[PDB]
């Protein structure tokens, strides 16, 4: 994920102009299981699927 | 030059790929533990050592049920599927819901003693998953024999 | 089967570094028919398989 | 842990003649479970560590 204030793709002449640039939606979060240690009291156990977007 | 070999190559289908000039390529299979990659000379008694280790791929800790709905005073069970045998279980507000790891540590017996929403964790090794266990009220509606009685 | 109090896998560089090795759970029981002679009263006859744990 | 039916010390000439031989009580249990937990399978809290007396 690359963040820039200029509305120019990475393949543009002004940018580095290398590789294919694609827009990204949403944020990236490391894989983890909610409430693994039962730290949250009275909280529903959440299930996370790897490579799953929802 | 040197020749790369691995004693008891069973970690993969091709344990040690032949080296082209100096370096070579490695392979992996369904095995866990360390490995030995010795780069020994053709005839000389010189053998370098390169450490390798493929620890059973990922972990993939995932509870059997993401959410639970048990009544007050009831009991349940959660069969966690984890590669590592030791799987410690815990649950906040133990007075509401309690958790006890199984004999193999894979399963976890739940006991919703109290009432209220709470989460129960498990798989303390590496990555710890979560599973909500709502201690909903029993609401076992009892009914009197008579209501409009005349004593 | 190897017995050792140290938490070191047998597949280390020091050992042969071959074959599949995994940690074991519980004790080892030799294959046999439980209650063949009905010696123990009130004991249900169990079915035991090789490498089977239950 | 080593098990043998011969009453010869590990350091004796008749035995392997290496290491210190010590008497072992009971059978070795794999680290992960301790045995009796729950009537219906729920599992109790096991014990771990080496040499620890509990």
């Amino acid at each position: 994920y690359r963040i820039g204030s200029y509305y120019i793709t990475e393949e543009d002449i002004n940018p580095g102009d290398s590789i294919s640039l694609g827009f990204g939606s949403w944020a990236k979060v490391t894989g983890v299981i909610m409430g693994t240690g039962v730290v949250n009291p009275d909280g529903s156990v959440p299930n996370a699927q790897r490579v799953e977007f929802q | 030059n040197l020749i790369w070999e691995v004693s008891n190559s069973s970690y993969g289908s091709i344990t040690v790929d032949p080296s082209d000039s100096k370096l070579a390529t490695l392979t992996s299979f369904e095995k866990e533990g360390n490995l030995v990659v010795t780069i020994s000379t053709a005839n000389e008694s010189v053998v370098a050592q390169i450490a390798v280790n493929i620890i059973d791929g990922d972990s993939g800790i995932f509870l059997s049920q993401d959410t639970v709905t048990i009544r007050k005073g009831g009991t349940t069970t959660l069969t966690a599927v984890t590669g590592k045998t030791p799987v410690t279980w815990s649950s906040n507000n133990a007075s509401i819901v309690s958790v006890t790891p199984n004999a193999n540590s894979l399963t976890a017996v739940i006991t919703a003693n109290g009432e209220g929403n709470v989460t129960i964790t498990a798989d303390n090794g590496t990555k710890t998953a979560s599973c909500e266990i709502v201690s909903i009220p029993q609401i076992d509606s009892i009914s009197l024999s008579q209501s409009d009685v005349t004593v």
